[PDB]
């Protein structure tokens, strides 16, 4: 807006040319720690600071925003294991009380 | 692609292109030969006809007026073979020549344009 | 589809409003048995619940019609059709028994506490 | 049909009335007695009116479909329409054969089919769904918020009305309010567009609109970010 | 179909065949309320329930079965064996009280029958709250719940009939139900008639300077205490919310929510703050004195922002003596140190 | 039990307008019956592909995000005898 500039737009066309290329992580990047998540991008700056080789991505926003508007309808949508079973990407605020 | 106009038979560029990978029912279908025989053909005003024949059964094929016919009456026809001019359906040349044959077609019909 | 139903109407019809499906039993008529998952009308429904016809005709003046229905509703089956005779004809067309409710000035005989 | 001296005898529960004495029908509203079914009473003359229609189930609205949902045995029809699929002829072995689609799945593996019934609404969360500041002292909500106060009413309202005493008609009119709202925040304009009033005849974004739209969820997804 | 025709057939009908007589069935039905009332009164006395009790069991009898009691209210009263209880004594009143129970159901179905009747009633006068802001089948709705309201008061002893009654109990219902449920952020029924008044005084002062008021004249033309500050506070109340999901500049394809900016979200910069703060807030915190540098420490960092109350058993002298002196041995050697000059904030 | 099938073609568009995973589907058909379906039969979609494991914020299931290679390590002939030494520790007594 005003003083910050703003992102760029990581575009369909863009991300194949990612998906293209070997560029898993850069891609993953792309979506996680420069945009969308949340807790990433936070440990992201911060790790750069103290001269962190970045860390590893936490689930986007983008993500658990879907989720839970998949929620907001019937449906139930859960994340599972090596064996069918429970995995979780809502850190720990998902579980009650 | 084309206009319904008179006698426009083929599709070309990105149309066409289209028309492939999608498969379609081209503007001007050419009936293929769903039998590997000979050929036969016939006078009367109307409609023209093209008979497909093997020493065990003959197929009688519709070819309309603006069907300009690519085979002559004598020799062989493999099955799916071009008896109309133009444009094949992917459909009919998978049921008729095979999927090893749609295929083929596919992709060569692709590069041609 | 999984439910037997109108696949498009027959739930369009009882979910929005009042068409009634005759979920488990139903033991009264409608002319054939109970319609285990047939759907039916609040009119037809009407008439089952409470008893089958309901007529409330109420006489005009205070001593023509009001001594031809008295006279033969207190404790007389009335008959279909019971022609109750004053203003035009009274048409009681239905089933049982009667039940008629005040009276004015005539004459004051057999009615209520 | 009116009984005046109705008698007793004891093989079922005594039906209907006694002499003049003992009266065990139920009061003049619904009562069961034989193949008859309501029993209306007038202390005048000993008068047992005794009306005919019997205990017919008549449901109307997600209540009946909740119910026939409940009840089916899929693995039954499953069967059923195994036997129509391949024995009758075109006509009904092909509507059987749609219709045996949906039921295995809902038997092979995942969740059983009580649940397309709809009785607890999951809201979506808060912050999801803003109450902003924004100039002068303008305010900002996402368009769900509208929606879900819409519902909230009208569940109220209902409750309220079920309690208050309860006409009929009165009552439908508010499910079928109801009804519809729930469609609402789930998905607007299936059926008729919601509209935040006179301003903007828009729909408001339907969870749905949220998922699809015209950019939405899955949608912009994958348009950048 | 389309909901508002379907809802108006299905009452229009019932009134088309069932409307109240003038004075008779509004009478009939009246008088049958009421006695079903000091029946049920009469039963609460001889039986020693509740006349709440009473008023639900022969509602259960003559409005439904053991499905209306579960699903509307939950489970207290035991679908069969419950309600059935209390029917058994209501049988065994003799021949005297019996006589108010039979009455008491008679008397709810009268209620209910009146109720049904006088549903054009509700329409007709909804009809005209239509643009405050609510659904017509909604306004309906709320007026309906006011004409039962009407039902419970009515005194058909005081002559005047059911119709001019239930006017009032409606209008009332209505009103409030714009009051209440109309705006997103409620708003109290005198800020609403505030509100009424304040655009009727604007419609006035339209009406002849050609200039929309400025806040001057609507506080004049209003009355006793109505001031500048006042106006532009109550029409800012007035403006409805907007649309966080409104088409933008070019209504393309724009929506409203993604140009808000996040507070309470620490972006990066504030991530790393917070890192090297507590860090080296850490470091001086520990190699000091735990007696005062922890007092304030926690009570300004831990808890709420009391010299006295601060410090345990050592009295003030001793506060302000190590918090002076070591607040400023803290502060002059991270002077020569410096780490925390550069004010993080 | 011969399963007997005939070849069939469809277009590319429909190809994809029908697959295995619901969360590729959802993107681009009809996201309202797309999911329908996938919910009434419980359908775990198995992440392959990368459409439908991009939305996910996953690792990408083609490049370096191989099965293939994804796990590798490396040493120094310092690091190699450092770790046999840790096995002739093992000997016990
Ligand atoms: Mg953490
Ligand atoms: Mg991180
Ligand atoms: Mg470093
Ligand atoms: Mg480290
Ligand atoms: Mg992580
Ligand atoms: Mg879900
Ligand atoms: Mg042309
Ligand atoms: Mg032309
Ligand atoms: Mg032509
Ligand atoms: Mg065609
Ligand atoms: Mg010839
Ligand atoms: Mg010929
Ligand atoms: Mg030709
Ligand atoms: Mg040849
Ligand atoms: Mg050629
Ligand atoms: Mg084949
Ligand atoms: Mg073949
Ligand atoms: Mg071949
Ligand atoms: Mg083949
Ligand atoms: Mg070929
Ligand atoms: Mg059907
Ligand atoms: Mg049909
Ligand atoms: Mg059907
Ligand atoms: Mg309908
Ligand atoms: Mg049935
Ligand atoms: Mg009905
Ligand atoms: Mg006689
Ligand atoms: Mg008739
Ligand atoms: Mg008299
Ligand atoms: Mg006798
Ligand atoms: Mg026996
Ligand atoms: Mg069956
Ligand atoms: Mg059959
Ligand atoms: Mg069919
Ligand atoms: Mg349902
Ligand atoms: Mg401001
Ligand atoms: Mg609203
Ligand atoms: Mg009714
Ligand atoms: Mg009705
Ligand atoms: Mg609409
Ligand atoms: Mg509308
Ligand atoms: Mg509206
Ligand atoms: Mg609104
Ligand atoms: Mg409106
Ligand atoms: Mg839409
Ligand atoms: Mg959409
Ligand atoms: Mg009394
Ligand atoms: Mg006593
Ligand atoms: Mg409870
Ligand atoms: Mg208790
Ligand atoms: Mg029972
Ligand atoms: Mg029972
Ligand atoms: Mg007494
Ligand atoms: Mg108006
Ligand atoms: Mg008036
Ligand atoms: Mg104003
Ligand atoms: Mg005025
Ligand atoms: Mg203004
Ligand atoms: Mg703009
Ligand atoms: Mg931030
Ligand atoms: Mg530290
Ligand atoms: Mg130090
Ligand atoms: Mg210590
Ligand atoms: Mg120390
Ligand atoms: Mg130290
Ligand atoms: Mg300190
Ligand atoms: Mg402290
Ligand atoms: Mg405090
Ligand atoms: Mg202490
Ligand atoms: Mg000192
Ligand atoms: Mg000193
Ligand atoms: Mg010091
Ligand atoms: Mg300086
Ligand atoms: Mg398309
Ligand atoms: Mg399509
Ligand atoms: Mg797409
Ligand atoms: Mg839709
Ligand atoms: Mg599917
Ligand atoms: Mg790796
Ligand atoms: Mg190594
Ligand atoms: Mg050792
Ligand atoms: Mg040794
Ligand atoms: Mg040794």
């Amino acid at each position: 807006g005003k003083a910050q500039f703003g992102g760029q737009r990581f575009g369909e066309m863009e991300v194949w040319a990612l998906e293209a290329y070997g560029a898993a992580h850069t891609l993953q990047e792309m979506l996680t720690l420069k945009s969308d998540d949340i807790e990433g991008r936070n440990a992201a700056y911060e790790a750069i600071i103290k001269g962190e080789d970045v860390p590893e991505p936490s689930v986007p926003e983008s993500f658990r925003v879907l989720v839970k508007e998949l929620q907001a309808l019937a449906l139930d949508v859960q994340t599972l294991d090596e064996k069918d079973n429970p995995v979780d990407i809502f850190e720990g605020l998902a579980s009650k009380r | 692609t084309g206009g319904v106009a008179g006698a426009a038979d083929i599709t070309q560029g990105l149309p066409r292109v289209i028309e492939l990978f999608e498969a379609r029912r081209p503007k001007a279908k050419a009936v293929i030969s769903e039998i590997d025989g000979v050929v036969r053909i016939e006078e009367t005003e109307e409609k023209l006809s093209v008979f497909v024949e093997s020493e065990g059964f003959s197929k009688e094929y519709k070819l309309p007026k603006e069907a300009r016919l690519l085979v002559k009456d004598g020799d062989y026809v493999e099955a799916g073979q071009p008896l109309t001019r133009g444009a094949i359906d992917p459909h009919q040349l998978l049921e008729a020549k095979g999927p090893e044959a749609v295929e083929r077609y596919l992709v060569e019909e692709i590069q041609k344009v | 589809t999984l439910l037997d139903l109108s696949a498009t109407e027959l739930e369009q019809v009882l979910y929005f409003s009042k068409y009634i499906v005759l979920d488990p039993k139903g033991a009264i008529l409608n002319g054939v048995p109970v319609e285990k998952r047939q759907l039916l009308t609040d009119e037809e429904y009407r008439e089952l619940r409470y008893g089958k016809q309901e007529t409330y005709p109420l006489p005009p003046g205070v001593d023509a019609l009001v001594k031809d229905g008295e006279e033969v509703v207190k404790g007389q089956e009335l008959a279909p059709g019971v022609v109750s005779r004053l203003d035009g004809v009274a048409l009681y067309r239905f089933p049982r028994r009667v039940r008629v409710e005040y009276v004015k000035k005539e004459r004051a005989g057999l009615r209520l506490p | 049909k009116a009984r005046v001296y109705p008698f007793e005898d004891d093989v079922e529960v005594s039906t209907g009335d006694r002499v003049a004495p003992g009266d065990v029908l139920a009061d003049g509203g619904k009562v069961k007695s034989d193949v008859y079914g309501r029993v209306e009473v007038d202390l005048v003359r000993n008068v047992v009116r005794v009306v005919e229609s019997y205990d017919i189930d008549a449901r109307m609205g997600a209540e009946a479909i909740q119910q026939l949902l409940k009840e089916l045995d899929l693995e039954a029809l499953e069967k059923e329409l195994l036997e129509e699929m391949k024995h009758p002829s075109r006509a009904r072995r092909a509507k059987a054969r749609k219709r045996l689609e949906v039921v295995r799945a809902f038997l092979d593996s995942g969740n059983r089919p009580e649940w397309m019934i709809l009785e607890a609404v999951p809201v979506l969360p808060p912050d999801l769904r803003p109450m902003v500041q924004v100039d002068g002292g303008r305010f900002a909500t996402s368009d769900l918020n509208d929606l879900y106060r819409r519902l909230i009413n009208r569940n109220n309202r209902l409750k309220k009305l079920l309690a208050q005493g309860a006409p009929e008609i009165i009552i439908r009119n508010e499910k079928r309010m109801l009804q519809e709202a729930v469609d609402a925040l789930l998905d607007n304009g299936r059926r008729g567009a919601p509209v935040t009033n006179p301003g903007s005849d828009r729909p408001l974004r339907s969870l749905t609109d949220i998922l699809s739209g015209k950019q939405g969820r899955f949608r912009q997804n994958l348009l950048g970010k | 179909k389309i909901s508002t025709s379907d809802p108006v057939r299905q009452y229009l009908h019932e009134i088309g065949q069932v409307p109240l007589l003038t004075l008779e069935e509004e009478v009939e039905l009246a008088r049958k309320v009421e006695e079903g009332m000091e029946a049920i009164k009469k039963l609460s006395e001889i039986t020693g329930l509740d006349p709440d009790l009473i008023r639900e069991v022969v509602r259960a009898k003559i409005l439904g079965s053991a499905r209306v009691r579960h699903i509307p209210g939950l489970k207290e009263t035991l679908d069969p064996k419950t309600v059935e209880e209390i029917d058994q004594k209501l049988k065994s009143l003799p021949k005297e009280h019996k006589r108010y129970l039979h009455i008491a159901r008679e008397g709810e179905a009268a209620r209910q029958h009146l109720i049904e009747a006088n549903l054009r009633l509700v329409v007709s006068i909804a009809k005209k709250y239509t643009g405050r802001g609510l659904s017509f089948l909604d306004l309906i709705q709320e007026g309906n719940q006011g004409l039962i309201r009407a039902v419970e008061k009515f005194e058909y002893k005081r002559r005047f009939k059911f119709s001019t009654y239930a006017t009032w109990w409606i209008r009332q219902a209505i009103n409030r139900a714009i009051a209440d449920q109309a705006r997103t952020i409620r708003i109290p029924v005198h800020m609403v008639e505030t509100i009424n008044k304040l655009s009727r005084t604007a419609r006035q002062l339209q009406q002849e300077l050609g200039r929309e008021p400025t806040y001057e004249e609507i506080a004049e033309a209003m009355g006793p205490g109505w001031d500048a500050k006042r106006v532009e506070e109550t029409l800012k109340i007035a403006q409805e919310p907007v649309s966080l999901e409104t088409p933008i500049g070019d209504e393309k394809d724009s929506f409203y929510g993604d140009f808000i900016p996040d507070e309470h979200l620490p972006s990066p910069v504030d991530a790393a703050t917070q890192s090297l703060l507590s860090e080296e807030l850490e470091k001086a915190l520990s190699k000091l004195s735990e007696r005062e540098a922890m007092v304030l420490k926690l009570r300004k960092g831990l808890i709420d922002g009391e010299e006295v109350g601060a410090f345990f058993g050592v009295t003030r002298e001793r506060i302000r003596q190590i918090e002076n002196k070591a607040l400023r041995k803290l502060k002059y050697h991270e002077s020569r140190t410096r780490k925390l000059r550069d004010f993080l904030d | 039990t011969p399963v007997a099938w005939k070849p069939l073609l469809m277009g590319v568009t429909k190809s994809a307008l029908s697959t295995k995973s619901w969360l590729s589907a959802a993107s681009f058909q009809n996201t309202t019956h797309v999911l329908t379906e996938a919910a009434i039969a419980g359908k775990k979609d198995e992440l392959i592909g990368l459409k439908e494991n991009v939305i996910l914020g996953r690792l990408i299931p083609a490049g370096t995000g191989s099965d293939f290679v994804r796990f590798t390590q490396v040493v120094d002939q310092k690091t190699l005898k450092a770790i046999e030494e840790a096995r002739k520790e093992a000997v016990e007594a």
